[PDB]
């Protein structure tokens, strides 16, 4: 059983194979700072919860159909929240989080067009007509 | 800490992005997401090489780890472009050398590759080029191969298949066997060597433990056990040769087959050597009867043996009586292509011809094609009607009737051709080509009118009159590339009908109403669209090539290459 | 008259027949 300390002081009890799902904490039972509890002034409290629930679940795996579909479902929230989530993912080393965290946006862009995307993310279009013009003749008449 | 943007996270995202067209939007979305996807992108291919620059290139993609150019135009394939028309290669390799230092995968396709370009490329790559594909390129030495084998030690796949070289030796295939392990896959399918020991392709085999396929020119099978022997891993082989005498009745059948070798096809096979195959024909899944010799009774009859098959290609040989045995033993076939054969003696037997008979009949067994290249001997409406009534999924139909037959059942296909496209709407991918009276305006306007999907389309002599061009052309809303050859369609038709397709950038055309002037084509003259006027070798019509670069025009034309710059 | 156009490959394989 180990103690990680969220960004705004917040212990977490969680158990020995949870908390080894990330590199991160792995590589840091080394160099134990494990004393004072593993802190990580990086992590909102209310992410680092979403994200042992996530390990806490994949850990038990010791006991595949039915992974795809609780995964599916833990997806389903907010943008601002899944980007919270890659960036903890990578901020530990959470490689099947990653794989699942980033593969939703990316699915989330996969079919869109170009003012699709920028509409369902809120991003301010700044190609200057010659550039957009010249990238999508690129596009169309030279590669792919 | 500030709310979390996308910006704040796109970097890792993009790199989950596999699709080439969601790249292609992904960059146009912002100056950023556009520099993201253009440091990152991995694979590119070029359908045509006189699209852009090889600068352009290099500085949109830094970061290239495959890549694919495409020279000569598909009709090169049929013997029908000059030998000099272009595609060299080496103002590829030379950027490549200097500016896509991340590269490890090459495709070059009906290309020009020299000796001294590819030199350039293995010295200039080395050990981190893991893939080679000469595919149908010409232009080069046994020389060129000895280099890179000899500078890029750790090659995985190694392609030549029907390209035309110069071989001055054997010492290329020594130096693979000599030092080299890495090789997954070898292959020289289409290829005249005469000087390569089978020795060394056996002590190949014994060395890559990763072996999985190789393609042989005509190797005799028999010189080939030791390598089948060692090749343990090896799941597909096509090539060899079966070569029969009368003095060894059973010559073939002590042959020492791999256990995993499901896809292949061994060259001028005979009803004789046949058998060698059955003892795992439950197995095979892919099968190469294309340079067989054996008749339509014989087709049934292995075909008959192997209900996994789901890719078969061969000659016309295999007639109606044999597509129907592949309708109902064979329902997981997904690609299916048929070749003609022989059409000089007769037919190659008197079954060896294919019509609505074997068409109707698979269109019901194999409802799972998604690949279907026939060429016919004689059509109906009805047949086309219960293609696109039942196989579905059907991504890239190809069509061709031959000019044998004198009188075809019900001729003018428009209402067939009409159902067909109007069942398989995943058709990406289209040829149909005709004797004259095939297809009328009314037909040829339907095609324009329901084929929302189809990139590229081959025609044969299809329509009747500048009016059925013209009405087919306000149609084809994603038509990308059109080829057609045997038309009666006028120089200002094509022109005029370039104009209103919305996504043509390739076109070529063989036989057209002419003129002297040869300023009526000039009336599709955009910017950055090139014309070019050929002749033709390997009585030949003039060809029109024309295509979208970014680029200007090409130095390289030959002399029998004329480009069209206004008035003259 | 336009002839129908052997693919280069076949065309090859049908002269190594005979
Ligand atoms: C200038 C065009 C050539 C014209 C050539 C010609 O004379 C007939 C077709 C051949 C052509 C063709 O590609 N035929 C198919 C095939 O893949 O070989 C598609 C048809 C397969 C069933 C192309």
């Amino acid at each position: 059983k180990i103690v990680l300390k969220s960004s705004d002081g917040e212990s977490f009890e969680v158990e020995e194979a949870v908390a080894l799902e990330s590199q991160t904490i792995a590589h840091m039972v080394e160099d134990d700072c494990v004393d004072n509890g593993v802190p990580l002034p990086n992590v909102t409290s209310k992410i680092l919860a979403k994200v042992i629930e996530y390990c806490k679940r994949h850990v038990e795996a010791a006991a595949d159909d039915d992974l795809k579909a609780w995964d599916a479902d833990f997806m389903k929230i907010d943008q601002a929240t899944l980007f919270e989530l890659i960036l903890a993912a990578n901020y530990l080393n959470i490689k099947n989080l990653l794989d699942l965290t980033c593969q939703t946006v990316a699915d989330m862009i996969k079919g869109k067009t170009p003012e699709e995307i920028r509409t369902t993310f809120n991003i301010k279009n700044d190609f200057t007509p010659e550039e957009e013009e010249e990238v999508r003749r690129e596009n169309q008449w030279a590669f792919e | 800490s500030c709310v979390a943007t996308v910006d704040d996270v796109i970097e890792q995202v993009m790199t989950y992005i596999t699709d080439p067209k969601d790249r292609d939007s992904a960059s146009l979305v912002c100056r950023r997401w556009f520099k993201i996807d253009s440091e990152t992108r991995e694979h590119v291919t070029m359908a045509l090489c006189y699209t852009a620059t090889p600068d352009r290139l290099s500085r949109r993609f830094p970061n290239l780890r495959s890549l694919k150019l495409k020279g000569k135009p598909r009709a090169a394939m049929f013997n029908l472009i000059p030998e000099n028309w272009g595609g060299y290669v080496t103002p590829w390799v030379t950027e490549i050398s200097n500016n896509l230092r991340q590269l490890k995968s090459v495709h070059f396709r009906r290309m020009i590759v020299s000796d001294l370009d590819l030199d350039r490329l293995a010295k200039a790559r080395a050990d981190d080029l893991e893939t080679l594909k000469l595919d149908k390129c010409s232009g080069f030495t046994t020389d060129g191969l000895l280099s890179i084998v000899t500078h890029c030690r750790k090659i995985k796949t190694l392609l030549m298949e029907e390209s035309s070289f110069s071989e001055k030796d054997g010492k290329w295939l020594h130096e693979l066997a000599q030092h080299n392990t890495s090789l997954e896959v070898l292959n020289f399918y289409m290829t005249e060597f005469a000087k390569i020991s089978p020795k060394d392709l056996e002590t190949i085999a014994r060395n890559c433990r990763s072996l999985v396929s190789v393609k042989v020119g005509d190797f005799e099978i028999l010189e080939l056990v030791g390598f089948f022997k060692a090749a343990a891993n090896l799941e597909e082989f096509c090539g060899g040769s079966l070569n029969e005498d009368i003095g060894m009745p059973e010559k073939y059948m002590n042959l020492v087959f791999p256990r995993k070798l499901c896809r292949l096809g061994l060259s001028y096979m005979g009803p004789n050597e046949m058998p060698i195959l059955f003892p795992f024909a439950a197995q095979i899944r892919k099968l190469d009867l294309l340079y067989a010799l054996l008749e339509t009774e014989d087709h049934c009859t292995l075909i008959q043996k192997c209900p996994n098959l789901e890719v078969l290609e061969t000659r016309n040989v295999i007639g109606d009586r044999g597509l129907e045995v592949l309708a109902q033993y064979c329902k997981q076939l997904k690609r299916l292509r048929i070749e003609r054969g022989a059409d000089e003696q007769g037919m190659e037997d008197e079954e060896g011809l294919v019509s609505q008979r074997g068409l109707i009949a698979l269109a019901q067994g194999c409802q799972e094609l998604e690949y279907m290249a026939v060429y016919v001997s004689d059509i109906t409406n009805e047949s086309l009607e219960s293609i696109g009534t039942y196989l579905k999924n059907l991504c890239d139909f190809r069509l061709v009737l031959l000019d044998r037959e004198e009188r075809i059942t019900d001729l003018p296909l428009d209402n067939g051709v009409r159902s067909l496209l109007i069942g398989c709407k995943k058709l990406r991918r289209f040829a149909f080509y005709l004797r004259q009276g095939g297809l009328t305006d009314l037909g040829l306007s339907y095609i324009g009118q329901y084929s929302p999907n189809v990139r590229w389309m081959l025609l044969g002599y299809v329509g009747e009159s500048d009016e059925g061009l013209m009405e087919f052309s306000r149609g084809c809303p994603n038509l990308q590339k059109l080829e057609m050859r045997g038309c009666c369609f006028s120089e200002r038709a094509i022109a005029a009908a370039v104009t209103k397709l919305p996504s043509l950038r390739y076109l070529w055309v063989q036989g057209y109403r002419a003129s002297m002037t040869g300023q009526d084509l000039m009336q599709m003259a955009r910017p950055y669209w090139n014309i070019e006027l050929i002749p033709s070798r390997r009585e030949h019509p003039a060809h029109i090539l024309a295509y979208y670069s970014l680029a200007g025009q090409r130095t390289d034309c030959p002399t029998t290459v004329r480009v069209l710059k206004e008035p003259i | 008259e336009l002839p129908i156009a052997r693919r280069a490959s076949l065309h090859r394989f049908l002269e190594k027949r005979k």
